[PDB]
Formats: C-alpha cells, sequence, structure tokens
RNA sequence: GUGAACAGCCUCUAGUUGAUAGAAUAAUGUAGAUAAGGGAAGUCGGCAAAAUAGAUCCGUAACUUCGGGAUAAGGAUUGGC
RNA sequence: CUCUUAAGGUAGCCAAAUGCCUCGUCAUCUAAUUAGUGACGCGCAUGAAUGGAUUAACGAGAUUCCCACUGUCCCUAUCUA
RNA sequence: GCAGUCAAGCGUUCAUAGCGACAUUGCUUUUUGAUUCUUCGAUGUCGGCUCUUCCUAUCAUACCGAAGCAGAAUUCGGUAAGCGUUGGAUUGUUCACCCACUAAUAGGGAACGUGAGCUGGGUUUAGACCGUCGUGAGACAGGUUAGUUUUACCCUACUGAUGAAUGUUACCGCAAUAGUAAUUGAACUUAGUACGAGAGGAACAGUUCAUUCGGAUAAUUGGUUUUUGCGGCUGUCUGAUCAGGCAUUGCCGCGAAGCUACCAUCCGCUGGAUUAUGGCUGAACGCCUCUAAGUCAGAAUCCAUGCUAGAACGCGGUGAUUUC
C-alpha cells in the first residue's frame, strides 16, 4: 500500500498476448525499405534451421583486449537448398491498407508445393493448379493480361517461392510456401523480373553474403502449459508455503475488483512468433563443395556436416548460411532469413569474419574426432576393420 | 589454434572442449570431457584405467 | 570491479556473494577475508552482491593479526574457485578463492602474494600484477 | 542366512496376490531424490534439510556432590585371498 | 536525632522469567548487535522455607555464540511414484 | 504534513543568490484527534513475504533557467512519473539505529492493497513464573514461556485452450483496435587541457567494457539421471558355473539424450513532432520588446518506424469445387 521494495515488473508486455502462433511459419511482418535504384533482388530467404556448431576466428576491434586474438564462438546453421519462383502477387495502395489486386501463377507447378493446397493428398486427385495452366494455352493472353494488370496499378510487388524440402533430410514431403518482397528497382522491372524466373530456381548467394547482419523470423519451441514460476520468472515462494509454492502469492489488489491484465498467470509458454535481429552471416555455404567445412587455415577436406550427423535433422548436402549466435526456433523448423530494416554501422557490424576453424566433431556425446580420417590415426587399428 | 591435449587420457582436445584446472602449485591440467576431470579428481591413475 | 583499476573486465562469472570467506594470499598477516560488499555491482532485491576474478571487494580479516582485525578494508580477488569462460573459449577454475588487502586506490598492503594470479585480475591492478608470481 | 540381536534386509513351511479399471505424462501439488560457486547472506528463530553414526586400537578439558562429566573432544583402522 | 504504623531490608543477589525510565552506563563479541555475556546499582517495585545464594548431574523447556553441515538463501534447474 | 502573500531582518556591503521575524491566506488526508452514518443472525488485527498498478509534494537519470556559478563540487528553479530506487547487524515490529554498496538508495495510495495467497514472531481465550495491587476470588493499556490458521468443483475477472453459423474446402495476404522496452555506470582518449595565485580540475566527438531489465537459445561448460546405458559393491535366493531375482529406483563411479543456468551463449531498431528553455522577425506604444500575427532550435516526453496478438459478427488475392 506502497510496495514495502521496489523492482522491475517480471516479463515484457510487448510480447502478449504469450498464446500459440497462428501458424509454425512466423510472418515477416516488415519488408526493408525499398531502394529502387539497384538490381531486383528477393529480400528474405526460407531455410530449414539444423543445428549449432562451434567456429574459431581471430577478432578485428582495434580497442579490444581481444583484438588480433582467437576468439570461439557458437554459430548456428541452416539448410538452404534453392527456392523456387512460382508467382507474383501485386499490391495496392488504399486508404485502408496495402492489398492485394491479383497473383499470377506459373505454368507448372511442382508435386512438393501442390502438395502444401492440400490435407490428404495420398488420395486427392491432385487437380489444383490444372484449370489455371490452360490460361497458358492461348498465346498468353489471361495471363499477360494480368502482369499488364500489377504493371499498371500495384505499388509494391512480392515474388512467391517455395522450399525445395525435399532436398533435405525432413521426413515432410509438403513444401513451404512464401511472399518475398521484391526490391529491386521499377514496378514494371519487379515483374519482369518475377516473370523470367516462373518455375525457375534462387539460391541464397544472390540475397544473402558475407559479413551481412540479417534477422531470423520463426515460431519459438513450444513447451506446452507453463506455471507462473518459468513462464514468467516470478519467484518462487518460501518452502514453507500451504497449497504449492511455484505461483505468486497476490494476484491483486481488492481493487480495482478484477484479476489484471499486467499480473503473471499459468498458459502456454513456447510457440511463439519472434523476430530477432542483427545476426551476422560468417559462411555462406556452397552444396557442391566438398570442402563446406573447411579454411585457409584448417585445409582437411570436410564438409559442414558433424561427425554422426546433426543430431535430430541429418546431413547437409544444399547451399547454407552460417550465422554467427543463435537463432529462435529449433531444429527442422522453417526459418525465414530476412535482411536489415536498417543501416548497421556498428564497427562490430562492419567487420569482416574469416572463420580460422569449425566444429565438426560429433555433437551426439562428447566428440574427440573431427573426421574419420583424424579417428582412425588417433586409434590404430581395431577389430573390425582389414 | 592449438589443440591441447587432455593432462588425464591423453585425449585431443579441441578449442573450447572441456576445462581447465588450476592447482595449487601451479600446474596447469587440462581435461577433455568431464569423465577424466572426475577420475582425476578421485585421484585415480592413469596408468591403470585402460582406455587412456 | 572497483575503482582504482586501469581498464575494463570483461564479465566473469560470479562466485563470491557477500559472506564468503577467501584466503588472504598476501603476507600482510591476514589468514583470511570475509566478504562484506563488492564494489561493482548494482541492485536487484534479493541478490546478494557477489564478486569475481579483479574485483574489488570491502572485506574483514577474521582470523590473523589483532592490528589487522575488527575493521573493514578493501581487498581485491585474485583467483576463484568457481569456473568461468574466458573469450577464447576456456572454461577454466582455480583450487581455492584468495584475496589480497589493498588501499582504495589499488596499491596492495603487502608485498607479495603467493600461489598464482588471474591475468584478468593481474590486467587491472598494475600494483598486484607487480607483485604476482605465476599468471593464470 | 547375514548380524550383537525377537533390528533391518533376503528365504523355507503355511497363507495372500484383496482393496475399480484403461490411455496419457500440462500446470499446481503430495511423497521421494540431486545440484556448479558461495555457506545462514534466508528466517521471529537453522523451521526443514544436511552432516555424524557399527567395531577395534589410540587418545580425551573445565568442573564435580569424587559417583560423574565421557561415545567429551580428537584420531588411525575395517574387503578379498 | 526524629515521624508514621510494629520494625525499617541483615546475609545475599540484580536492568535478573522481578527495572518504569530503558534500546540504562561501562566492557566484551560484530563491518554494523533494541540481541548475548561480564560488570555497575538510591533496586519505579531484588531479598531470605511468602525461602535467599550457590550448585555437579539431568532436560523434545526459554535464550546467545562457535565448529561441522548444508537448496534456508543468492537462484533457480532436473528426475521418480 | 506541505505551499504562499507583506518584507523587518540575515546574508562583510546588499530586503528577496540562498533565507526570512511579526503577522496573514491557503492546500493535503499515509499523523493524531473530534463525530458515531454503515456493519455486532459477523467485513477475519500488526509486521513481513510475494506481485501488480496508481499518485507526485522528483532522490537518481534526460534537457534547461538561477547563484553570493572562475574551475571542480553544490545549491534554487522549470518541462518531467519515461526509467530505477538495493545488500546487511539488533528489534515480532511499522518505526528507529548502525554497517555497506550505489546513478540514487524519494515520499505516498490501491478496505491503514494483498491470510479460501503464505507466515504466525507480536497482540488478544483457556497452562504457567515474577513484580505491583487486593483480606480474597482476582487485576495490570507491566515483564516472561507454551499455545489447532477450515472450504472453490459455482459466477465473474484474469491466464491460456477449442468452437456452430454466413455455398464448400484450401493456400497466400491486409491491418482496425489493443499491447510495446529498454536501462544506468565506468574506463581509455579528449587532458593534467579549458579555469585557476595555488590547491585543484571538467565536458562534447571517438573507443572499450559493465549494471539493471527483456526476448530467445543449448555449439560449448555446468546441473539433472528409470538410458535402470556400462561397470563396481553389500545381504539373501536360484545345487555350482554362466546368468539372473529381491532389497518401495538396494548402494557407489561414469553416464549419452532431453530439459535447463548472468552457473552457459546470442540478440535487443530509427524517423518525426513537441515541452521547458534559448532565440528570429515584429507590432501594440514611430522607441522598446521571443509574442500579439508569423517563426527557428529544442527533452529519458509524445506520435510514428519496428515488435506481439489479429476483430472468433473487419477485409483482400488465389486454387479446386462431388454419380454413385
Amino acid at each position: 500500500s506502497h510496495r514495502k521494495y521496489e523492482a522491475p515488473r517480471h516479463g515484457h508486455l510487448g510480447f502478449l498476448p504469450r498464446k500459440r502462433a497462428a501458424s509454425i511459419r512466423a510472418r515477416v511482418k516488415a519488408f526493408p525499405k525499398d531502394d529502387r535504384s539497384k538490381p531486383v533482388a528477393l529480400t528474405s530467404f526460407l531455410g530449414y534451421k539444423a543445428g549449432m556448431t562451434t567456429i574459431v576466428r581471430d577478432l578485428d576491434r582495434p580497442g579490444s583486449k581481444f583484438h588480433k586474438r582467437e576468439v570461439v564462438e557458437a554459430v548456428t546453421v541452416v539448410d538452404t537448398p534453392p527456392v523456387v519462383v512460382v508467382g507474383v502477387v501485386g499490391y495496392v495502395e488504399t486508404p485502408r491498407g496495402l492489398r492485394s489486386l491479383t497473383t499470377v501463377w506459373a505454368e507448372h507447378l511442382s508435386d512438393e508445393v501442390k502438395r502444401r493446397f492440400y490435407k490428404n493428398w495420398y488420395k486427392s486427385k491432385k487437380k489444383a493448379f490444372t484449370k489455371y495452366s490452360a490460361k497458358y494455352a492461348q498465346d498468353g493472353a489471361g495471363i499477360e493480361r494480368e502482369l499488364a494488370r500489377i504493371k499498371k496499378y500495384a505499388s509494391v510487388v512480392r515474388v512467391l517461392v517455395h522450399t525445395q524440402i525435399r532436398k533435405t533430410p525432413l521426413a515432410q514431403k509438403k513444401a513451404h510456401l512464401a511472399e518475398i518482397q521484391l526490391n529491386g528497382g521499377s514496378i514494371s522491372e519487379k515483374v519482369d523480373w518475377a516473370r523470367e524466373h516462373f518455375e525457375k530456381t534462387v539460391a541464397v548467394d544472390s540475397v544473402f553474403e558475407q559479413n551481412e547482419m540479417i534477422d531470423a523470423i520463426a515460431v519459438t519451441k513450444g513447451h506446452g502449459f507453463e506455471g507462473v514460476t518459468h513462464r514468467w520468472g516470478t519467484k518462487k515462494l518460501p518452502r514453507k508455503t500451504h497449497r504449492g509454492l511455484r505461483k505468486v502469492a497476490c494476484i491483486g489488489a481488492w481493487h480495482p475488483a478484477h484479476v489484471m491484465w499486467s499480473v503473471a498467470r499459468a498458459g502456454q509458454r513456447g510457440y511463439h512468433s519472434r523476430t530477432s535481429i542483427n545476426h551476422k552471416i560468417y559462411r555462406v555455404g556452397k552444396g557442391d563443395d566438398e570442402a563446406n567445412g573447411a579454411t585457409s587455415f584448417d585445409r582437411t577436406k570436410k564438409t559442414i556436416t558433424p561427425m554422426g550427423g546433426f543430431v535430430h535433422y541429418g546431413e547437409i548436402k544444399n547451399d547454407f548460411i552460417m550465422v554467427k549466435g543463435c537463432i529462435p526456433g529449433n531444429r527442422k523448423r522453417i526459418v525465414t532469413l530476412r535482411k536489415s530494416l536498417y543501416t548497421n554501422t556498428s564497427r562490430k557490424a562492419l567487420e569482416e569474419v574469416s572463420l580460422k576453424w569449425i566444429d565438426t566433431a560429433s555433437k551426439f556425446g562428447k566428440g574427440r574426432f573431427q573426421t574419420p580420417a583424424e579417428k582412425h590415426a588417433f586409434m590404430g587399428t581395431l577389430k573390425k576393420d582389414l | 589454434m592449438k589443440v591441447e591435449i587432455d593432462s588425464f587420457s591423453g585425449a585431443k582436445i579441441y578449442p573450447g572442449r572441456g576445462t581447465l584446472f588450476v592447482r595449487g602449485d601451479s600446474k596447469i591440467f587440462r581435461f577433455q570431457n568431464s569423465k577424466s576431470a572426475s577420475l582425476f579428481k578421485q585421484r585415480k591413475n592413469p596408468r591403470r584405467i585402460a582406455w587412456t | 570491479s572497483g575503482n582504482g583499476a586501469q581498464g575494463t573486465k570483461f564479465r566473469i562469472s560470479l562466485g563470491l556473494p557477500v559472506g564468503a570467506i577467501m584466503n588472504c594470499a598476501d603476507n600482510s598477516g591476514a589468514r583470511n577475508l570475509y566478504i562484506i560488499a563488492v564494489k561493482g555491482s548494482g541492485s536487484r532485491l534479493n541478490r546478494l552482491p557477489a564478486a569475481s576474478l579483479g574485483d574489488m571487494v570491502m572485506a574483514t580479516v577474521k582470523k590473523g593479526k589483532p592490528e589487522l582485525r575488527k575493521k573493514v578494508m578493501p581487498a581485491i580477488v585474485v583467483r576463484q574457485a568457481k569456473s568461468w569462460r574466458r573469450r577464447d573459449g576456456v572454461f577454466l577454475y582455480f583450487e581455492d578463492n584468495a584475496g589480497v588487502i589493498a588501499n582504495p586506490k589499488g596499491e596492495m598492503k603487502g608485498s607479495a602474494i603467493t600461489g598464482p594470479v588471474g591475468k584478468e585480475c593481474a590486467d587491472l591492478w598494475p600494483r598486484v600484477a607487480s607483485n604476482s608470481g605465476v599468471v593464470v
């Protein structure tokens, strides 16, 4: 009645309500400011988070105790095969908000995506875009018209792309489909680029580059129904308390005579949407490269995949993004990697990294070896073999 | 970047792995994991632990 | 850390909450240092203030020369048993907690330190570095 | 049988297998455990927990109604062959 | 020497489970003690089988500290039924 | 308790930098009284713990105007409640008092917030000792010790979770409304510089770190162990061996995975418009004047960007739409 001692409230009221996300694919809610002066290009990319490993590198940061010295950092690797372009959607400005006027799709869609439009594929007749396809029959018009409508009206333009989830260890056959804003220049140029890419493929190395700071958008890992203590970091009550002690003791004063939206309560924890910013690209992997995991210092032939394989994920056989630190969501989960809404100049953000070594030991226990070759060298001959 | 060796097991220690103890004299010890670390604490003898 | 310090100290894990008693590693005649405050340190309802390698603490001497007891003096933490992680990825730790009596400017009361002494402490405090034997 | 033992633990004779059941394994509980570093800073208060513990050999203060205090305290030892 | 009303607190003990003032004053223990202990005593209102003082042993009694111990706490996590 | 008006006086000189007597106008309702309106077929005391929110008479932090402002330090004052406001010793305490850290350790409200939320130390039943009082039974707003803390499954609120009906079903989207977040310190350098007789002694820009908070995450390190996963051990039972049972998970060492910790690591955006205030042009008033008209700069403020939900009676674009 004036709280005896003062403390900060538990938890952030800007991340309410703490409910399950609508979709498991978190929504890109903002794309970068468009600079229509430069080449048409994608502003985000879709991938699957595969696991984390460890890096070594010299730091470059004059004035730091750790300048010109080796530091060792957690990284996370996200499996990033090429994305296929299959549509363009045009948006108009209105006094009520951005609104979509049409979507024009590609003549041919793969099963991977088509499957996204069904709940019972095994037994459907797979009629998905079968009448739409015929719009291509006519030398162009129906399609060529709608393209023209987007050129004429339309204020922002997004492509529709999907993951090639089959190129990935996942059991799931259904691919993930998303709109991604086209930021390169000019509405007309945008739709042509889009037209030209229909059914074609786009790789990450045409979106993102080493040292870039990028944002990650993903639904957070679920945890089911949580109590107040772990959900909000409320303080345990004393051992002595009757009727349990993972609670908050006082849910409210007498007036307002209503439990209030700001007190902590049990309920869902996890499976929330997070846009996490400022994650520096430390590697852009090529899938064709059998030395993915190597360095100009660690010259050995090895791929990024850990001995044993990424736990609970499998192998990395495609292009990949390696990002410093960590990212929301869990292994297997779809992630959108978005580019920065701003021009960071951090010095931390401008630093150019070069890896020196990338861990590759088994993450399935205290792994002591990077490559099968190294293991055999150390152990010598066993009772299997030879 | 250097690979240290586990001073109980002779095991390769890559950067970040295990722990480093610094004794009273100042003899530095490095373990590759918490197993060698523990056997060291129990005053086990590497020469009698067969996997070393 | 404290004030008198030359430089900054990257965060190191806390091992010594107020009430902790550490070995006194100088030749001042104190045997213990008992920590009553940590010079660094901000506030959180119920959080005990706690020190770590290179922090200046305020202490009293529980065991040791009478002329040196029953009073608060600054000390500096030079070894901690609680493990901590360095920017180069190594998690290390010492075999005991140990400190050295100092004045508020960082000058050490004693003139020798017994045991090794972690670099982080050494870097923050020249006069300790000076009197140190092995460092890390 | 173990062991100092009518203890505890396992067994033979005899007797039971009866006290709604199925599927899950959220919160919060009730009962049972463990925790890096610190060590009572928690609290009206060490409440609750933890630590000690059998035996053999050594050793054992003040005080005292000379009976005690005293397993004071503090230590070494302990399997198998 | 005197008054009330018969006498006028001896031996002891004491801020005591009896002291208002009062968290008394001094000393001790602590970084710090309305706590503890040793002292002091014109003691509101200690005091002699309405028993006073001392006291070894004993105490699921009240109280203070120290070692050991520790999730009491810093600051919470995890597991079983 | 808090704030004014007058200005005799203080303030070397000087009423008003900072203060301010005699008097005098007020404000507040966390003081204490006064009252006795509600409740005596019941509204569960004090303190603490926990947690949310509000006030501003602002302690810190942002930007300013004053000074008996040289510098440093302070003090008065404005816009400010955006954001913090602590760790201990003694006491049941609120209060009080010391130690100690700190940017600072402001003051208050919400049935003197908060007991089907806890605790039960104090108060205030019945046991009991003492002192005072009383012939006594007993009494004491005196000391002392021991003294059972009940119920939610209903409504609502709050947290989260499904969901009928708008041809059907699916995919991609909009964004009204509501929420919203970051915080504070130090070091290097500026600089032993500006200022100063000296003693002393700043700041802006730039750099590296840290505090409090928040959101994730599990490479690593650490914790957990019915992986009853491998091994070791006691006692018994299966004639022995092999291999096993029982000992409420028998015990011990290691122990993958999962979970998880400022005990671990990563991440926490940038535009506008304003307040105070300082000014420009400028009358009123041929002078003057930041103000009347007009106008520049301007804060931890506000509004957007960004971030979280997405109206289950707000909406767009798109695919496929039944012969058995």
